């Protein structure tokens, strides 16, 4: 696991991989 | 949050482990 | 449904979701 | 078209409903 | 097949399509 | 390599055929 530059859809996608069946919260500064 | 940094700067998968349930 | 910034492949992908089995046309200014 | 705006400016899914068959 | 601007994840993804079951090497300048 | 050009400039799928096994 290295340093990733993740923007937009690619970010919630990385969360899908890192959390899986645990689930996640996507809270961007509104 | 991470949305901000993961895009403006850079983040690690272990930091993304924070947003899991 | 909010305002989306969609570029490149992410755009025809949003069309896939919005149209589905109806089908779509991808016409970018050439 | 939408390709232009959806990328240069911003668009809505209801506007993308225009490009469907 | 035209000229594509491919960056980040979209690039290894284009390799998946172009190589398939042949396999590929992803070597970015480090 | 291609990573560099495919992103900084532009590349073709036939050039991506070079990175296959
Ligand atoms: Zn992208």
């Amino acid at each position: 696991f290295v340093n990733q530059h993740l923007c937009g859809s690619h970010l919630v996608e990385a969360l899908y991989l890192v959390c899986g069946e645990r689930g996640f919260f996507y809270t961007p500064k509104a | 949050g991470i949305v901000e940094q993961c895009c403006a700067s850079v983040c690690s998968l272990y930091q993304l482990e924070n947003y899991c349930n």
